[PDB]
């Protein structure tokens, strides 16, 4: 019956808590002890791009670490060379409703979406000269909150349909559906190898999904409020989470659990991006307090601030090499910072 | 994408006379657009150039004065009107498109030119072979000078290869030091370093024969060199 | 100028991109933004419908202004994430029906919908155009049956006029700051020619107030 | 004495122009290159550099007063003079359009959001400053001793002048903030909370406009068509120059600090 | 769809439930030594000089 059922879905999840429980020998904190810490390092903006007429939710780096592809409100998506601050392209979307935005690895499409529950896929390089849309994947029921590709005929997107879908462009279907995540799925963060990913949803938690075998395989929580951010850690084998609870928690893997939490008492605003460094040891988190913090990984403390921005940061990344930080927010303006 | 250049024919000397180009399949806005000119025996030389949005325009200095360069967006044609026709001016002329921004092939599509026959600083690109004879299947290798180096400050080394086919318009092959074209073959391969550079064909077909030349980009005027033909 | 001959037609370009979306940036601050709400079937494809998948975009004219109404009704998602992308319009067109008042309760679930989006932080200042709708079947209904069938606090009469007045009064009790936004409240129908008018009164209310913010004056 | 209320008079004038030269440098660093997306900012920017210009002219001018007049000053003087003379006409030029701008702003507001035209400000602007420049080189290099220290006609110079200030300045800047007034009064105090804040700051404009910066018009009018003796003149000027000042020093607080919301 | 939902759950929970773990040290020990790994090419972590970072001038 459905108390049957019921009864034994709590067995589980207690075995499963208890299954967590017992593997968790030490800290993570203990073992990042008598390591030398990173220190105060304060990095400064270096280029301020001024094109945006409206507040940007979403940037994305390209693969060569120069291009930048960064949409906005203004029914914007605007490509940026990011060392010479030239504007390469500036695309009209159709919607002007975008909350999100991705980078194809090959760089030759762009991909955006958001309100219209669309994800419009354009092409970069064609005969003629002008940007054009190449494909228009339909089929969530609600506003797309993020997209990655995995190939120039491959990309995954998280909406707010509860569910996430990888889908075909030369054909425009989805391929799979990873269902089963309740509440509206906020971000998404592709594995290195590109062979897993993980998602982080209203329901504060955060699922671990097979792309080919198309089912969960972990299940992580912690938090206990909606899940704005996840990014994935250089090796592959972690990654970390941003809520709207005020602190961000690093998950991992293999443990199957929580390693351990960023947070202050001094900030009460939520985390509207997450991202890493190279090698995975500055988390690179956006605030809504006009600020990004710069987290030690291995410890729990604050590396630095970067500040320099007028309203909320919505979106942040760092380049394949490591040079920069870009970091985008509601004030209109992307600043890249080294 | 296509470029139909008209006009042209038999021009008294002393006269005038008004070149067109009319683009079509392509977003002929958004592309630059250089007139470059070919005596009936020698190599290509450049002529006039014309930015997007009619923004800077540039002239070649044998023909500064004389020559004007215009463009219509809406009508999507280019214009290049000539007074004075001397009798150094009887050519064949081609209308090339060319975008600039980051990682864009200048230079990429070249019309397919018009005859003009009229009655009776710079950097020097040289290429010291003409009429070179090779069998299909081998591999040719080219080489080309410049006066200067051709390397900036950026990292670019600014240095182009287009293949003449006979009885053909120009087509690029390399649209700088070691950056392949769209379309063509993956045997060729564009190298070098400085002011000297060469360019590879590892498995030459019955097709890929014709004039080879390197033209600069480095800064204005653009000059090509002479060609290095190449012969069955 | 220590570029190159492809470096300077690069800033050309950008500079040419920078000029049209400056033009493109200047006819949007000339457009009038409006946020369609309301419970399902309350009327609001009535309002929406006067003249001429997410969020469905509603461009008209109106005496030389350009509005463009986003309906957002069929997200059927959590509100509380997407609802920060409206911070900005204009005004809040919040549509209800007056003859749902007994059909848990649709009344209820339209008040409870008025006062989430009324004291939410991202629209403390956008003003709120209030929309009654369906008067004519409410003026029906009230002649079969009395609002009190339904309703327990209605100490008043059984009039049309009366429990008209009293749910405007009871929606206008409920936002918490009346210093900060105003509140138009109108009584509409299916046949209705004056909602263009008001709202286009309302927005200029909000354009004065708007200007007088630019001054500092307000 | 009357020579001890001329030196208070002028150390309060002198530290008032240090004042307002610091609060013009601030209004003028803020708004530079930002805060442009408000129709009202280039206005405020040039009014600011105005009163900077004019205050600086001013507080030079009463600097080198105390030193001796015979060969090495009063000839810079008589220049710097005259600019003071031209910053003050296009400052309260710019306050005039300032006013006209917040009236045209509320009694068409259609017009003001969706069709003035975006370089407007710039432009009326460039003709105020344009006709101050050429009005105070018709007044300068004509009256002036420099160049032609004539009587009769630099009285009808000044006196075109004076009376341009006054007779079109005066209206039009009253007129548009008690329109301004009394449109928001009528047409919005009604319905909603009196807004006690714009009421005050317009109020606060106009006195200190005609209390403080037309002194010192009324006393460029009333030193000519007059027999006033030379007794008491010296005082009169002071007293115009420190209402002029302190109108000038006033100004960015009651329309940068006060005009403040892209600023936050 | 209680009974089918329920299902689905006990389904799930069953199959992460069998999911082979490992200890917490190892796993932080393996964060730790990747991160020291690749410390030398972190230009965040470590500034770059002005003559190799493309961002300077
Ligand atoms: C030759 C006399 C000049 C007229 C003097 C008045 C100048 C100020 C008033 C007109 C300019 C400002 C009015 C429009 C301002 C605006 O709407 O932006
Ligand atoms: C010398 C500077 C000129 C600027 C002042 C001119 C302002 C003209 C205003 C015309 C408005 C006519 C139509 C108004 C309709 C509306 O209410 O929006
Ligand atoms: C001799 C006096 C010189 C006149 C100076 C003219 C000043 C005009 C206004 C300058 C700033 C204008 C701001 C840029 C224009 C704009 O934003 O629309």
């Amino acid at each position: 019956e459905l108390d049957q059922l019921r009864q034994e879905a709590e067995q589980l999840k207690n075995q499963i808590r208890d299954a967590r429980k017992a593997c968790a020998d030490a800290t993570l904190s203990q073992i990042t002890n008598n390591i030398d810490p990173v220190g105060r390092i304060q990095m400064r903006t270096r280029r301020t791009l001024r094109g945006h007429l409206a507040k940007i939710y979403a940037m994305h780096w390209g693969t060569d670490s120069r291009l930048l592809v960064s949409a906005s409100q203004d029914g914007k998506l605007i490509i940026w060379d990011s060392y010479t601050t030239n504007k390469v392209h500036a695309i009209p979307l159709r919607s002007s409703w975008v909350m999100t935005c991705a980078y194809a690895p090959s760089g030759n499409y762009v991909a955006c979406g958001g309100l219209d529950n669309i994800c419009s896929i354009y092409n970069l390089k064609t005969r003629e000269g002008n940007v054009r849309v190449s494909r228009e994947l339909a089929g969530h029921t609600g506003y797309l909150s993020c997209c990655r590709f995995l190939d120039d005929n491959q990309i995954v997107t998280s909406s707010g349909d509860t569910t996430c879908a990888l889908w075909d462009i030369e054909t425009g279907q989805q391929t799979t559906t990873f269902t089963g995540h309740t509440g509206d799925v906020m971000s998404l963060s592709l594995a290195p190898d590109t062979r897993l990913f993980v998602s982080g949803a209203c329901d504060a938690s955060a699922k671990l999904w097979d792309v080919r075998e198309g089912m969960c395989r972990q299940t992580f929580t912690g938090h206990e409020s909606d899940i704005n951010a996840i990014c994935f850690f250089p090796n592959g084998n972690a990654f970390a989470t941003g809520s709207d609870d005020a602190t961000c928690r690093l998950f991992d893997l293999r443990a199957d659990q929580e390693l351990m939490t960023y947070s202050h008492d001094n900030i009460i605003c939520g985390i509207t991006s997450v991202s890493f460094s190279k090698s995975g040891r500055l988390l690179l988190a956006g605030y809504d307090d006009f600020n990004c913090n710069v987290w030690d990984a291995l410890k729990a403390d604050r590396a630095g601030v970067l500040a320099g921005h007028d309203n909320r940061v919505s979106c942040l990344g760092v380049t394949d090499d490591g040079m920069a930080v870009a970091t985008g927010s509601w004030d209109s303006f992307l600043k890249i910072w080294n | 994408v296509q470029l139909v250049e008209s006009g042209g024919g038999l021009v008294q000397p002393g006269g005038s006379r008004k070149l067109s180009c009319s683009a079509s399949g392509f977003a002929f806005s958004s592309f630059g657009m250089h007139w470059v000119r070919q005596a009936p025996e020698k190599g290509l030389e450049w002529v006039a150039y014309i930015s997007s949005g009619s923004g800077t325009i540039y002239y070649a200095d044998t023909v500064k004065g004389r020559f004007t360069i215009s463009r219509d967006d809406p009508k999507n044609t280019l214009f290049l009107q000539m007074t004075s026709l001397r009798s150094e001016d009887t050519a064949m002329y081609y209308c090339v498109r060319s975008i600039y921004y980051y990682g864009s092939s200048p230079f990429d599509f070249w019309g397919q030119g018009t005859t003009l026959t009229v009655s009776s600083s710079d950097i020097v690109m040289t290429q010291a072979t003409s009429s070179v004879p090779v069998t299909p299947g081998e591999s040719v290798s080219i080489s080309c000078r410049s006066s200067k180096s051709l390397l900036h400050s950026n990292g670019n080394t600014y240095l182009y290869w287009f293949l003449q086919r006979p009885g053909q318009s120009p087509q690029l092959l390399i649209y700088r030091m070691s950056n392949l074209a769209s379309g063509v073959p993956d045997r060729f391969s564009g190298s070098g370093s400085g002011t000297a550079f060469t360019l590879t064909i590892s498995r030459l077909e019955a097709e890929d024969v014709g004039v080879y030349y390197c033209m600069q980009h480095l800064e204005y005027p653009l000059t090509f060199g002479a060609g290095t033909k190449l012969e069955l | 100028c220590t570029l190159s001959a492809e470096d300077k037609a690069a800033v050309e370009r950008s500079k040419m991109i920078d000029r049209n979306l400056r033009e493109d940036g200047e006819k949007a601050a000339r457009e009038v933004k409006l946020l369609l709400l309301g419970a399902g079937e309350s009327g609001k494809s009535t309002i929406v419908k006067q003249m001429k998948t997410g969020i469905v975009e509603t461009h008209f004219t109106f005496k030389d202004l350009h509005f463009k109404m986003f309906d957002v009704g069929a997200q059927r998602s959590e509100r509380k994430k997407w609802i920060h992308c409206f911070e900005g319009v204009a005004a809040i067109i919040f549509c209800v029906a007056l003859s749902d008042y007994d059909l848990m309760n649709r009344m209820h679930e339209s008040m409870k919908l008025f006062d989430s989006i009324c004291n939410n932080k991202w629209f403390t200042d956008t003003s709120i155009i209030l929309f009654l709708n369906k008067k004519d079947l409410f003026e029906e209904k009230i002649k079969k049956s009395p609002l009190t069938i339904c309703y327990q606090e209605y100490a008043g009469s059984n009039t049309y006029e009366e429990a008209a007045a009293y749910i405007q009064c009871q929606f206008e009790d409920l936002n918490k700051r009346k210093d900060t936004k105003e509140i138009y409240t109108h009584f509409t129908c299916s046949t209705d020619t004056k909602n263009v008018q008001f709202v286009f009164d309302a927005v200029t209310d909000v354009i004065i107030k708007n200007n007088l913010k630019d001054c500092g004056l307000f | 004495t009357v020579h001890t209320a001329y030196l208070v008079l002028s150390s309060l004038a002198m530290f008032t122009c240090l004042c307002g030269m610091a609060g013009n440098s601030m209004v003028i660093w803020l708004l530079g290159f930002r805060m442009h997306r408000n129709p009202f900012c280039i206005y405020i920017l040039n009014l600011a550099a105005a009163d900077l210009l004019f205050l600086f002219s001013m507080a030079s001018t009463l600097s080198l007063e105390t030193q001796p007049l015979v060969n090495t000053t009063d000839k810079v003087h008589e220049l710097m003079k005259r600019l003071m003379y031209f910053a003050y006409t296009v400052g309260l030029s710019l306050l005039t359009a300032i006013s006209t701008q917040r009236c045209l702003s509320v009694l068409f507001p259609i017009w003001f959001k969706c069709h003035r035209p975006r370089h407007l400000s710039a432009w009326v602007c460039g003709l105020l400053w344009t006709l101050c420049l050429l009005m105070n080189g018709l007044t300068s290099s004509f009256c002036s001793k420099f160049l032609k220290f004539n009587e009769d006609r630099c009285f009808r110079v000044d006196m075109v002048q004076a009376a341009l200030i006054m007779g079109v300045l005066t209206p039009v800047m009253t007129l548009s903030s008690l329109t301004l007034f009394v449109w928001v009064r009528r047409s919005s105090q009604q319905w909603r909370r009196q807004p006690t804040r714009l009421f005050v700051v317009v109020l606060a404009s106009v006195l200190v406009f005609l209390i403080c910066s037309l002194p010192l018009s009324i006393y460029w009018f009333v030193l000519y068509w007059l027999s006033l003796p030379p007794e008491m003149q010296v005082l009169c000027f002071s007293l115009s120059r420190l209402s002029s000042s302190v109108s000038s020093s006033a100004n960015p607080v009651i329309y940068f600090l006060v005009g403040s919301r892209r600023s936050h | 769809a209680s009974i089918a939902q329920a299902r689905k759950l006990v389904e799930q929970l069953k199959m992460e439930a069998n999911i082979d773990r490992i200890k917490v040290s190892k796993a932080a020990a393996d964060l730790m030594a990747y991160c020291e790994a690749h410390a030398k090419e972190d230009p965040l972590l470590t500034p770059v000089p002005a003559s190799e970072n493309p961002f300077r001038e």
